[PDB]
C-alpha cells in the first residue's frame, strides 16, 4: 500500500511567499476530468505588500468548437492555516474563460528549481482525491537538472499521479 | 401536431442542434408560487416532445426553463445566461400548440413562439 | 450622468417599429441570502431606448441580479397580444471585478433576443 | 430519405410560419456569376423541401435568397428588408444536410444553419 | 459632428465573446442605374465595435444600399471556421427624407442577426 | 341633472335571445381609450341549444406600425343578474389579435331594426364612466328608418356620450 487519502499528503514545510515569487514554467500536468490547459503554460506569481498571493497564467485550451484559445487567466489566493496551502479563485482576462476556487497546495518546491503543485476538486468517500491536476514547474524553460528531477519524480509517486503525468511543449502559440 | 407544448433548442456557435439541455416546465399557481409542472432533456434531434396533456395544460402563466449555463459549462465556456426561460400565459383561447424554439450562444439568446390552433 | 461608467445597462428595441422600445418598465432584482429575488433598482427607457444609472458600483455587489423588463405592455399599449408575459436576463455579476455590463433586447410580438457586453472597467 | 437543401421561415410578428415565401437557391459558378441553382415556395408548415438532389449538390459557395419583401408588403406593412440572404459554401467536408431556418419581423431578421452530417 | 448625425452607421457585436466585434471591414454598397452595385463607402469597427460617418446627406441618394459586413474574416483571424462568407444589409434608403439608418448586428459561428433603427432627422 | 352614473342607466326590458341573432352592420361607434376598430365592422349573434349566445365581429384596425389588419373577432358571453346585461369574453382568429373580458350592454333594440351597445370599462370614483364604447347597429346596410333613427339619438343623450359619435363608411375592406 499507500495512502493516497488527500489528508496524508505531505506539504511545504515553511513556505515562503515571497520566495515563490516569479515566472515557472509549466513542464509535465496531470488532468482533471474537464476542459483544461492543453500545453504552452506559464505561471506568474506574485506576493503584494498585504502578504497576498496573486498568479497570472498564459496557456493554451482548445475551446470545443475547436478554436484554439490562449487564455490569460488570474488567480487570487487566500492563505489556510497551513501556510502551503490555499484556495485559488480564477478566471479569464476575457469572460467566456473558466472562473473557478481549486485548492492549490504547493508539495514541495525549493523555489530555485522546482515545486509539484496539487489540487484536489472531488473526493471520494475513502478520502483518496476522486477529480486532481497537479502540476510541475521549472524556473528554467527547458526542463531542469537530474537531481531536482529525482526528488519531483518521487513526489510524484507519494501523490499517487505517478504514471499519469504527460508533457508539455513550449512552442511559442502565444 | 398533437403537442400540447413542445421546446426546441438550438446552438448558434456549433450549428446543430443543443443536445441535452434540461429544460424545466413551471406552472405558476394561484399565489404566485411557479409550482413546478413538467421536466425533460434535449434528444438527439434537439427536442423536448412530451410534456403535458391537453387535459394538463390548464389555462395559466406558464413558465419553460431552459437550463442554458450546464449547456455551455459542460463545453467549458463560461457564458452569460443563468439559464434562459419563456414565460406565457397559456390556452385562454382554446389554442393548445405551443412550440418554443430557442438559439443559445454565450452571451446571446432569442427564443419565438409559434402558437397554433388545433382544430379551433 | 456618469463620465462613462455605467455598471448596468439596458437597452430596448422594436423590431417591428424599427425603433426604441420607448418607456418600457425594467425592474432590476438581486437574488439574495435565500432564493428571494430581493427588489434591487427600476426605471423606464428613454427616448434612446435605454435605461441609465440604475445602481452605484459600491451597491453592485457579486450576486445573481435579473433584468425584467416589461415587453407585455409595450404590446398591449399598441393593440398587438403578445406571446411574451415579459422579457427577462438573469446573470451573475460582479465575480472577477468587470463592472459593465450593458444588456441590450430586441422585440417583436412572439420572439425576443437579448444579449450582453461585458466590459472591464480599467480591469 | 433525405433532403441535402431544406428551408424553414418563420413569421415573428404574427407567431407563425412564414407561409409562400418565394426562396431561390443560387449556386455560384466559375466565374463570379451566381448562375441560377432552385426556388420554391414555402408550405403550409413553413418548409421548402427538396430544392436538389445529392449528385446535384457539387461542393461551395450556395445562396439561398428569400423574397421576404414580398411577404411584407403582402401583408401590408413597409418592411425594411428588401430579401434575405445565406450565402454558404455547403458540401466540402461532405456533411451533406444543411437546414437554414429564419425569422422575419419588419425592421430585424435572423438566420441559423443546423449543419448535420449524413452517415459520415 | 456632435453626437448622431451621421446617415448611415453600422455597429456590431460579438455574441460569442462577450463584446464589441473590433475591426470588421465593413463595406456599403450603393446600387447605381442598372443593377450594378457600386462601391458606395468602407470602414473598420472602432473600440466600441462602431464604423461612424460613412457618408454625408449631401451623398446619401435614394436608392438601395447595402452594407456588408466581412465576416469570416472576423471569424478566420480568432480560429473559428464560420458557416457564413459574410452579412449583408440591403436596403432602400432616403426615400422620405430620414436620413438616420443604424444597423447593429450580432454575430455567432452559425446564425447572425441584424437591426434597422431608421430616426428621422428632425422631419 | 343628467343621471350619468353606469348604475343610473336603464337597458333593455326583457331582451330575447334569439331575437337579436343575426347580422348587424354597425353604424356609430364611440371609441374608447385605445386601439378600437376603425371602420368596416359587422357582428353576427348566434346562440345555441343551451342558450348561450357567441358572436363574431370582422373589423378593420390600424394597427400601429400602421398596418390595417382586417380583424376577425369571436366574442363568446357569460350572462348576469339582468336578461341584457352580459360578461362578454373576446379574442382574434389570430393569436395577435387583442383578447378581454369586456362589457356588453344592450341598451335597447327593436330587433327587426336597430340596437345602441354599451359597454364601460373602467368606472370612476364617483359612478361616470371612465371609458366606454357604444356601438349604434342597424340591421340593414344601407343605414335605417329615421323613427327608429329618432329613438337611438335620443338614447345616446340618456347615456351622455352624445355627442361622441363617429360614422362608419362600409367599404368592403373584408
Ligand atoms: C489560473 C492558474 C492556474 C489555473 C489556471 C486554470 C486552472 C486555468 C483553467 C483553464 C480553463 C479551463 C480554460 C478553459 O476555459 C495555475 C494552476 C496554472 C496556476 C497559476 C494560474
Ligand atoms: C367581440 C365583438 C365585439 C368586440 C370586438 C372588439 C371590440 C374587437 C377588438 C379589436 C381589437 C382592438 C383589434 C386590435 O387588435 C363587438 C361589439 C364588436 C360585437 C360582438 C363581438
Amino acid at each position: 500500500e499507500r495512502d493516497c487519502r488527500v489528508s496524508s499528503f505531505r506539504v511545504k514545510e515553511n513556505f515562503d511567499k515571497a520566495r515563490f515569487a516569479g515566472t515557472w514554467y509549466a513542464m509535465a500536468k496531470k488532468d482533471p476530468e474537464g476542459l483544461f490547459l492543453q500545453d504552452n503554460i506559464v505561471a506568474e506569481f506574485s506576493v503584494d505588500e498585504n502578504g497576498h498571493m496573486s498568479a497570472t497564467a498564459k496557456g493554451r485550451v482548445r475551446l470545443l468548437n475547436n478554436w484554439d484559445v490562449c487564455a490569460d487567466m488570474v488567480g487570487t489566493f487566500t492563505d489556510t492555516e497551513d501556510p502551503a496551502k490555499f484556495k485559488m479563485k480564477y478566471w479569464g482576462v476575457a469572460s467566456f474563460l473558466q472562473k473557478g476556487n481549486d485548492d492549490h497546495w504547493i508539495i514541495d518546491t525549493d523555489y530555485e528549481t522546482f515545486a509539484v503543485q496539487y489540487s484536489c476538486r472531488l473526493l471520494n468517500l475513502d478520502g483518496t482525491c476522486a477529480d486532481s491536476y497537479s502540476f510541475v514547474f521549472a524556473r528554467d524553460p527547458s526542463g531542469f537538472s537530474p537531481q531536482v528531477q529525482k526528488i519531483v519524480r518521487q513526489r510524484q509517486e507519494e501523490l499517487c499521479l505517478a504514471r499519469q503525468y504527460r508533457l508539455i511543449p513550449h512552442n511559442g502559440y502565444c | 401536431s398533437k403537442c400540447p407544448l413542445m421546446v426546441k433548442v438550438l446552438d448558434a456557435v456549433r450549428g446543430s442542434p443543443a443536445i441535452n439541455v434540461a429544460v424545466h416546465v413551471f406552472r405558476k399557481a394561484a399565489d404566485d408560487t411557479w409550482e413546478p409542472f413538467a421536466s425533460g432533456k434535449t434528444s438527439e434531434s434537439g427536442e423536448l416532445h412530451g410534456l403535458t396533456t391537453e387535459e394538463q395544460f390548464v389555462e395559466g402563466i406558464y413558465k419553460v426553463e431552459i437550463d442554458t449555463k450546464s449547456y455551455w459549462k459542460a463545453l467549458g465556456i463560461s457564458p452569460f445566461h443563468e439559464h434562459a426561460e419563456v414565460v406565457f400565459t397559456a390556452n385562454d383561447s382554446g389554442p393548445r400548440r405551443y412550440t418554443i424554439a430557442a438559439l443559445l450562444s454565450p452571451y446571446s439568446y432569442s427564443t419565438t413562439a409559434v402558437v397554433t390552433n388545433p382544430k379551433e
